[PDB]
């Protein structure tokens, strides 16, 4: 009942992801007109945009103002008369499941069984119960069983490494014996960083632009790692080697360093130091917590 | 992690968990797809009427619910809790008859800010929009007297995803319409401000709508994206994901008017204002594990002195189990989490409504896909202080006349009797084992079968050029003697006349077969002799059964008899047929005929 | 590259080198008989002879694994030997025998059109044995070819062992099985087609011993009227046969509940025990070693990052003993429901280790069941 870390099975997925995306392209076209292939799938899914420390959003302010009704049944019903036949074609090409499928699917219900719960081959079904049983475990606080889990999966030669959260909050709670939380972190960071689609959200991602997760916890939790202190100019000695500027958050991991390396004129130059990260971390998307907590402490410091 | 190191690794607490407190409340393609149309067919909330406003009462709980053959029935009935949530004592629940399914049940309620409680209860059907009135319930018997404000069948032959709330507000697939409710009696419901979130390319038909801050502002969804409406002025806003990795799920108001509680595919999202304006939230999230489209979720509220703590439960339409996640308002508008749980429940089938109302307490009720039982649930944190009607086997266990009682009742006496037949018979039987009779009995018994084999050897000479098959008649048997099986009761003397019965027919063209090595399959074990297999049975029985030694020889006999070996004869005859069927057969079928592959 | 419109020859070289490679392992390592590879290239000799017997290069033959499996079963009833179709399914299920991949990973390349027809249809899990060992039954005639009555007496055997009944209800079952049939089992339900609507669902011949098994515990334990079986020892009964303990056996049904079909066995791995859970990535490190198909060496050393890695549990006649003696103290409608509880865990069982369904198991004694008050009234 958990994410599975495998690529799907391929075989009727695709050919219903066909059916779906290319009975949208007749829709929406025959639409835009009355305004007026793994290809089309992929033009289709493409023409679209693909007091603490919060990455904050875009609010609403400067968005156009509104519409009124623009599909009655019969319009509606004029708009989706001919695209159904033309997929009445290539309908009659798919399988049987698929018809039904797609037919359910432009009626508007939903599937109640998953792409996991109808793949049925023995492997799969297996790592599904494994997988499963991970995060069953890892949700009881059951460390142990939890990490032979997590062993015997990784084991596997079809999963890759979503499982990484899975593995930091898992030996981070172990304490027991294997190089912990943090040496798994930089792992992630230094064999995923460089050059060195499907499976690809966020949560395991490239180096062009943001990779996120993994960086960013073993940024805070290396700092954290300091936090065992009161290691700080290393942390930002290794913040200092990257250039990758657009990382504003790491600029406020900079300047958190340089905080707390200023817990003499080098404490003094410490302090300015955090100054200036902070406004060229102002230089992109906002961790803010005021002026006042910024640099109250630092007047604290001016003591 | 976040706070605590911004100020200057493991949480803020120890490791604490669920457990539960059950209670009965009230009774009452498709294989593969499910209508979205279809959210919630039951509704319990806190209203308030008009002589509960003469006085400081606070009105009262109120359940309604759908009912029926084709569910096109409400009834709604009221709710008095005391050690545990329970039905009124007099059961008068007040039930008023549509000709319409129902698909949606929602009451509103209202805000802290306007000092009164919701005094309505609406319903979406297959046909109509209804909004119903409760007025003056009354102690002189618990009745709830409640008044039909009037349907309005359909304006756009479209039916309606979402109401929301004195303001009726609508959502059919696509477009949105702004409404109000008629006062008390008989002119019905108008509407002025309309509009379209319309898109093509989102084939799945449910949308919603529910509002956010009570600004009167409005948020409107599909499960390609999240449109907030202002819907006073002029203004439009589509938040800033939209429909890349993941589909809107469910959103629920997470019940103080500034606060969002949003299922995305693998994140629960606390949206919820910080400034006056509406907002979106990116204040960090959870994520929740799957594929299911099937997903909903609510929200209970529980207060505490240092924070203000939101449960969250998502659960499916596809497994019984419920997946929970526990977020925290210390109002610095501080939110943060600390780790996940999951329960079950029991056995086929799946919610169709949860809804809610150092330890924690939540309580809910669960109704769950086809079963009409309402149930209530509590939840506590620590330990400080099947009844089956599988209607598909009882059917097949209670079978109905009185004849078919005393039917089955005549045939286990018939057998009960023959039981007994069975003990006294083989009792002697027993009573004489390693006796020179047994000996006898034995000896005329083991070469007796000699005789009779070998004569059925001879008829297995006379048919012995049959070649058309391999497997000889009706082999394998004691070989039509039955009484000269029973009458021994000594296992290893048993295992001694088979064991000099296969060293005499050792003159060859004759069958072989080892015993023990199949008993492996029996016991699951090495069984080397025919004996051993008799004392572990008689060790599990004799722990159980009277005469256990006399059930498990007889059962190691019918066993030893079952199995007792002569099929045709040996290796030396299968091999004829075995290549004159490989004759037959078209020349190169018998060249991809192959033995000893690799 | 590969062979077109004549891998007939290819496939069915596969296919039999697929066999007798099962059969190796049966004979080696489940200490069967050697003779059985004689009755096996007699019932494969002979459907082999009818597919060349049937002309067309269209290939319209279906050998898939059931097909395998399939004549397993019918030589190994021929010989009477107390295997039954629970033995196979758990011999697969657990990957000792070996069944799931069109030669496993390690052979040749064949028109993806075999390939196909090899790795489709795998599953035995709604009866689709039966109804293969059936059609099989047909495509060569059990009749006078074979001997095919099943070793009934044994499956008694093993079927109150496989619950905690007294050994009472192998002469109870035994009787009642008498009754209705005399004991005459045949393995043939074959009219080739598709189609049957009545009479056939309760026709392979164990599926109807279970539903005699299941009857007779409700009857005999229903009209007791001698009170010779406590409305306590019905609950003990239940929950010694309840209680998830670690043998080969239950770790077993565990393995084949994870590939059963249906809700709810799969929430039934979802309450493993701890020593349940166990045993299992023991079973995966063992089994799934048998998986199928620079970065690599950064992969070796990468997974060798986190460690790979006085008998504790007990054998099968051991818990059956054990749970046996905690029911040992031996020497009222609410009891039916004891009853109930009793006969529908008894079910569970069944409908995974005998790869059926539900509605499969409860057609079957409905209609039996009606069979015996047919023959009673
Ligand atoms: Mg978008």
């Amino acid at each position: 009942m958990f994410e599975v870390p495998i690529t799907l099975t391929n075989r009727k997925f695709a050919q219903r992801r066909k059916l779906k995306y290319q009975y949208i392209n007749y829709i929406s076209r025959r639409f835009d007109r009355i305004s007026k292939q793994q290809k089309k799938r992929r033009r289709e899914r493409h023409w679209r945009s693909v007091s603490f420390e919060i990455w904050r959003t875009v609010s609403s302010q400067n968005k156009q103002p509104i519409n009124k009704q623009k599909m009655t049944y019969h319009n509606f019903k004029k708009i989706e008369k001919i695209p159904l036949r033309k997929m009445e074609i290539p309908l009659l090409h798919c399988t049987k499941e698929n018809k039904l499928y797609f037919q359910s699917i432009s009626r508007g219900l939903e599937p109640l069984k998953t792409s996991t719960s109808e793949v049925r081959n023995y492997r799969t079904r297996h790592i599904v119960t494994l997988t499963d049983l991970l995060h069953l475990n890892v949700s009881r606080h059951n460390w142990s069983l939890a990490y032979k889990i997590f062993a015997t999966l990784i084991r596997i030669p079809g999963v890759q490494i979503k499982s990484l959260w899975g593995i930091g909050v898992e030996i981070l709670d172990n304490l027991s014996n294997s190089s912990s939380g943090l040496d798994f972190l930089q792992w992630m960071c230094q064999i995923y960083s460089s050059k060195s689609r499907s499976i690809v959200p966020p949560f395991q991602t490239g180096s062009r632009t943001h990779t996120a997760k993994f960086a960013i916890t073993y940024l805070w939790s290396s700092l954290i790692n300091c936090q065992k202190s009161m290691l700080i100019d290393k942390i930002s000695e290794w913040v200092l080697t990257p250039p990758f500027m657009e990382d504003a958050e790491v600029w406020f991991i900079y300047a958190s360093c340089h905080l707390l390396k200023a817990d003499i004129n080098q404490v003094i130059k410490h302090i300015h130091y955090v100054r200036t990260f902070l406004k060229i971390c102002l230089d992109k998307g906002g961790f803010a917590v005021p002026s006042r907590l910024i640099e109250n402490q630092l007047k604290s410091f001016e003591s | 992690v976040q706070g605590a190191s911004l100020y200057c690794t493991l949480a803020e607490d120890a490791l604490d968990l669920h457990i539960v407190v059950k209670s009965l409340l009230c009774d009452t393609q498709d294989a593969f797809f499910w209508d979205p149309t279809v959210a919630n067919r039951l509704d319990s909330q806190y209203i308030q009427t008009a002589s509960d406003l003469r006085n400081y009462r606070d009105g009262t709980e109120i359940i309604a619910y759908a009912s029926g053959k084709t569910g096109s029935v409400l009834n709604i009935a009221v709710l008095t809790r005391q050690n545990t949530l329970h039905l009124n004592r007099h059961n008068n629940v007040t039930s008023i008859e549509l000709h319409s399914p129902i698909k949606s049940i929602k009451i509103p309620g209202a805000s802290e800010s306007i000092g009164r409680r919701s005094n309505l209860v609406g319903i979406i059907t297959e046909n109509s929009f209804q909004i119903f009135r409760i007025e003056s319930v009354h102690s002189r018997s618990c009745d709830v007297m409640v008044s039909s404000s009037e349907p309005l069948y359909f304006v756009e032959i479209d039916d309606l995803q979402v109401v929301d709330f004195q303001f009726a507000i609508i959502d059919i697939k696509g477009n949105w319409s702004i409404g109000r409710i008629p006062k008390n009696f008989n002119n019905q419901l108008i509407d002025n401000l309309h509009g379209t979130i319309f898109d093509p390319e989102e084939l799945s038909s449910w949308k919603r709508i529910e509002w956010f801050s009570h600004f009167q502002k409005i948020l409107v969804f599909d499960r390609s994206k999240m449109i907030e409406i202002d819907f006073m002025n002029n203004w439009q806003t589509e938040v800033v994901q939209a429909k890349a990795w993941s589909n809107i799920r469910d959103y629920k108001r997470i019940d103080d008017k500034n606060g969002i509680l949003l299922t995305s595919r693998e994140i629960i999202i606390v949206g919820a204002s910080e400034s006056n304006d509406p907002v979106r939230r990116i204040s960090w999230k959870h994520d929740l594990d799957p594929d299911d489209t099937t997903l909903r979720i609510t929200v209970q509220k529980v207060k505490k002195p240092d924070h203000i703590l939101l449960v969250a439960f998502v659960y499916s339409m596809r497994h019984k189990r419920i997946y929970m996640h526990v977020f925290s308002h210390r109002k610095a508008n501080l939110f943060q989490s600390l780790g996940c749980s999951t329960v079950l429940e029991i056995p086929g089938g799946t919610p169709t409504g949860i809804e809610t109302i150092f330890e924690l307490v939540v309580d809910f009720l669960v109704k769950l896909r086809n079963s009409s039982e309402v149930y209530y649930y509590a939840l506590s944190n620590t330990q400080n202080s099947i009844i089956v009607d599988h209607p598909e086997w009882a059917s097949l266990f209670n079978n109905a006349d009185e004849r078919e009682k005393e039917s089955i009742g005549a045939l286990v006496s018939q057998i009960k009797l023959k039981e007994r037949e069975r003990i006294s018979r083989v009792q002697n039987l027993i009573e004489h084992e390693n006796s020179h009779d047994e000996d006898k009995y034995l000896q005329d018994l083991g070469y007796r079968l000699s005789i009779a084999t070998n004569e059925l050897l001879e008829s297995w000479q006379k048919t012995k050029d049959e070649s058309i098959l391999s497997g000889s008649l009706s082999h394998s048997k004691l070989k039509n003697l039955l009484e000269n099986s029973d009458s021994f009761a000594s296992i290893p003397e048993f295992s001694s006349l088979l064991d000099q019965f296969f060293q005499y027919y050792q003159d060859q063209d004759v069958t072989f077969i080892g015993f023990e090595k199949l008993l492996h399959l029996f016991l699951h074990e090495d069984v080397p002799g025919l004996d051993i297999f008799y004392n572990k049975l008689l060790q599990c029985w004799v722990l159980v059964s009277p005469q256990a030694e006399l059930l498990t020889k007889e059962i190691v006999k019918d066993i030893i008899w079952s199995l007792a070996r002569l099929e045709k004869p040996s290796l030396f005859e299968p091999i004829q047929n075995e290549i004159s069927r490989s004759l037959s057969g078209p020349y190169q079928d018998i060249i991809s005929s192959w033995d000893m592959d690799d | 590259k590969l062979i077109g419109h004549e891998a007939k020859l290819l496939f069915l070289k596969s296919f039999q080198f697929i066999l007798k490679r099962q059969i190796r392992w049966l004979i080696t390592e489940m200490r069967f008989p050697k003779e059985f590879e004689h009755v096996a290239k007699i019932i494969w000799l002979k459907i082999l002879k009818t597919i060349n017997d049937q002309p067309q290069e269209e290939l319209k033959l279906q050998l898939h694994m059931t097909s395998t499996i399939s004549i397993l079963y019918l030589a190994s009833t021929h010989l009477s030997l107390p295997v039954y179709t629970c033995d196979y399914i758990k011999w697969i299920c657990t990957a000792k025998m070996p069944y799931f991949q069109a030669s496993e990973i390690l052979r040749i390349q064949l028109p993806n059109y075999y390939v196909s027809i090899l790795e489709g249809s795998i599953s035995p899990f709604n009866g689709q044995l039966y109804n293969k060992i059936a059609l099989t039954c047909g495509m060569i005639h059990f009749k006078e070819f074979f001997n095919s009555e099943i070793s009934c007496q044994g499956l008694l055997l093993k079927l109150v062992m496989q619950c905690a009944l007294p050994p009472e209800f192998y002469f109870y079952t035994k009787q009642v099985i008498e009754f209705e049939e005399t004991d005459i089992r045949n393995l043939t339900l074959w009219e080739r087609t598709d189609e049957r609507h009545t009479g056939r669902v309760s026709n392979h011949a164990e599926l109807r011993v279970l539903s005699y098994f299941m009857l007779t515990i409700n009857w005999m334990l229903s009209f007791d009227r001698d009170r010779q079986y406590p409305l306590k020892w019905i609950l003990s009964l239940t929950e010694s046969l309840t209680q998830r303990t670690t043998t080969s056996e239950s770790i077993g049904r565990n393995i084949v509940k994870v590939v059963y079909p249906d809700k709810p066995t799969s929430s039934d791995y979802f309450q493993w025990s701890e020593e349940e859970t166990l045993e299992f990535l023991k079973w995966m490190e063992k089994q799934f070693l048998p998986t199928q198909t620079d970065q690599k060496i950064a992969r070796r050393k990468l997974y060798k990052i986190f460690p790979l890695d006085s008998t504790h549990q007990l054998t099968f006649i051991e818990d059956l003993q054990e749970r046996y003696a905690k029911q040992t103290p031996f020497f009222p409608p609410a009891r039916k429901e004891a009853i109930g509880r009793l006969l529908t865990h008894i079910a569970s069982q069944l409908l995974v280790d005998f790869a059926i369904s539900k509605e499969q198991l409860k057609d079957c004694i409905s209609r039996i069941k009606n069979a015996c008050l047919h023959r009673m009234n």
